[PDB]
């Protein structure tokens, strides 16, 4: 009963990474990638500025 | 398991916090890659075997620091990488990390968790080059290790900080004795002297996988997995890894030889290791050796064996035993490797098949298998109180010398023909059952007294068997007396004598 | 406690506890054991008394 809880953690796991699939397919289609490119702007100058 | 959702989420968020914090600017970008090996334009003030990260994810180490562009090998495949990819320079050199945690988990070259059982609780994070310790911060070997077989206790010692080589060929039961042992060492693993802990540290450089579960499954079912710590490397695993992990294990060790504790490593087939750093060589176009090996290949033997070392009572009197293990294509010692590593070690256990097909299990070529220290790191109970056992290496080796070329001549010849051939078949033994101390006197004493008169040499086996248990029995205050005190007195003589001389009566 | 989906244990921890007095000893033997020794007695006092005789005449 420990080695099945044991497989139960590691399927568990298993089915996250499809899960992933599911959640980066979901990454792909949206305008973000029109709003990231701000997220870069004010980020880099938060970088250098610290510089 | 909504638990490991958040610990994923803070692990993103440092992710992005730890990412957006360099603004580098010497990133370097790659050239060309080849067969594990990639040549980097930029990395101004990179040190010299520095750890990198690739854009793509895979890990590299700073071999070759010419002009201009940088020799990088890969922990991994070349599989995600292409030209123009940006590479991170860690800052460090490549480390790997050591603690208290590691033992009872299997791990890869760098320090991963790869058995699969959590993260890893790790007390420090060491170099994986480290300078061997010098001249004076060290202490000459006087404690025995006990591994549990008569043939390698009792003819060739070996101690806390010496480098005791098995020699070999395939297959021949190189393993057999490490392991054997590892468990071995489970009598005083248990305990609570700290003194007397050997905690066990193993690479796998080179074996495959399957072995490596056969192996970890050994250790668990005799519950010694809670005092070792797997090092895994198999060929699969890319060249620079291989070469790498030795360096981590003796790290590892190193860690508890500095904190005043006692370990083991066993550097299992250290010649694939030498394979491995001569596809690194040759793939970095560095001139090659005799016989297309590195030249510095006896340089990087000589600094991973002398690490190991006994240290003396200043610095906390820590100890690290190296046992290296070397296979030899045809029993040809004469080979480049095994000349280097016969060169570089504290003496060595050969084993030979001619001697295993002879029935022989250990297959031990006391002719051959010498140890630098002698009454040095050896029980007083396996030495002069027995008194033979100072001196059964001459009887064995005069016993060899006269097979049929010194042919019996009278009476004495037959006596030390019947003694020898008895002898020879009572150091067997079989893997999987390690031996202590107490017993193994009783058995060589009735080696001197009494063993021509054994009961014919197919049942000299349960003859040894037998004799163990009338000491056992009726007798434990012998076994008793003879292992706390470690030797045997005059009054302990007479009553080993009268135990053996009873037993040879029934 | 390593087990966060228990469930069984504590039906198997009363099944050794209900089982906890598993079976007694049998010291049965009290009349034949002591038959063996009644003839134990006999034979060897048997002997003792010719032997001690004996070895005076
Ligand atoms: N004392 C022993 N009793 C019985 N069998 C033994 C003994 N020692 C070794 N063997 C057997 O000899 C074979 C090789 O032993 P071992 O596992 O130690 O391999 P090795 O010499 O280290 O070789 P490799 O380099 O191929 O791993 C195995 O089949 C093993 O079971
Ligand atoms: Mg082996």
């Amino acid at each position: 009963w420990v080695r099945y809880e044991a497989s139960l953690r590691q399927l568990e796991q298993r089915q996250l990474a499809k899960s992933v699939i599911s959640r980066v397919q979901s990454e792909l289609g949206n305008p973000k990638f029109q709003e990231k490119v701000l997220q870069q702007s004010i980020s880099e100058i938060e970088q250098l500025l610290s510089k | 398991k909504a638990q490991p959702t958040e610990v994923s989420s803070i692990l993103e968020e440092r992710i992005k916090g730890v990412s957006d914090e360099a603004n580098l600017n010497e990133t370097g970008r790659v050239l060309a890659v080849g067969d594990g090996i990639a040549r980097v334009f930029g990395l101004n003030n990179i040190q010299a075997e520095e750890l990198v990260e690739f854009s793509s994810g895979v890990k590299g180490m700073a071999l070759n620091l010419e002009p201009g562009q940088v020799g990088i090998v890969l922990f991994g495949s070349d599989r995600l990488v292409k030209e123009g990819e940006l590479v991170k320079r860690t800052g460090n050199i490549v480390d790997v990390p050591v603690g208290p945690g590691l033992l009872g988990r299997v791990v890869d070259a760098l320090g991963n968790p790869i058995d699969g059982k959590g993260p890893i609780d790790a007390a420090g994070r060491s170099r994986a080059q480290v300078k061997a310790p010098g001249i004076l911060p060290r202490r000459s070997v006087h404690e025995p290790v006990q591994t549990g077989l008569k043939a390698v206790d009792a003819l060739v010692p070996i101690g806390r900080g010496q480098r005791e080589l098995i020699i070999g060929d395939r297959q021949t039961g190189k393993t057999a004795v490490a392991l054997d042992t590892i468990l071995n060492q489970k009598r005083w693993n248990n305990g609570s002297d700290e003194s007397k802990k050997l905690y066990c540290v193993y690479v796998a450089v080179g074996q495959k996988r399957s072995t490596v579960a056969q192996l970890v499954q050994t250790l668990e079912q005799h519950d010694a997995m809670k005092y070792s710590i797997i090092v895994a490397a198999t060929a699969s695993e890319a060249a620079p890894l291989q070469y790498l992990a030795p360096f981590t294990a003796a790290s590892i060790g190193e860690w508890f030889r500095d904190n005043g504790k006692h370990a083991l490593i066993v550097y299992d087939d250290l010649s694939k290791q030498a394979v491995a750093y001569r596809q690194l060589s040759l793939l970095l176009r560095r001139p090659p050796g005799r016989e297309a090996y590195p030249g510095d290949v006896f340089y990087l033997h000589s600094r991973l064996l002398e690490r190991a070392a006994k240290l003396s009572e200043k610095e906390g009197s820590g100890s690290l035993t190296a046992l290296p293990v070397i296979e030899t294509q045809g029993g040809d010692v004469s080979a480049y490797i095994p000349t280097n590593v016969i060169s570089i070690t504290d003496g060595q256990i050969f084993l030979e098949a001619e001697l295993f097909y002879k029935g022989i299990r250990p297959a031990i070529n006391v002719g051959l298998s010498v140890s630098r220290v002698g009454s040095a790191a050896q029980v007083k109970a396996l030495k002069q109180v027995a008194g033979s056992l100072k001196l059964f290496l001459a009887q064995y080796r005069e016993v060899a010398a006269f097979a049929q070329f010194g042919s019996d001549l009278d009476a004495s010849t037959k006596q030390t023909l019947v003694r020898g051939e008895r002898l020879t078949q009572l150091l067997k033994q079989n893997q999987y059952s390690p031996l202590a101390t107490e017993e193994q006197v009783p058995l060589i004493y009735a080696g001197v007294n009494g063993h021509l008169d054994g009961i014919e040499l197919s049942r000299i086996g349960e003859f040894e068997s037998s004799f163990l248990s009338y000491l056992k029995s009726n007798h434990n205050e012998l076994l008793t007396e003879i292992r706390e005190k470690g030797e045997l007195s005059k009054e302990l003589l007479a009553s080993l004598k009268s135990a053996t001389e009873s037993f040879v009566a029934t | 406690s390593v087990l966060k989906n228990t469930s069984v244990i504590d039906k198997i921890e009363s099944y050794v506890k209900q089982y906890k007095p598993v079976k007694i000893d049998a010291s049965k033997q009290l009349q034949v054991i002591e038959s063996f020794e009644k003839h134990a007695m006999t034979n060897a006092k048997e002997t003792e008394s010719l032997v001690s005789k004996e070895l005076k005449d």
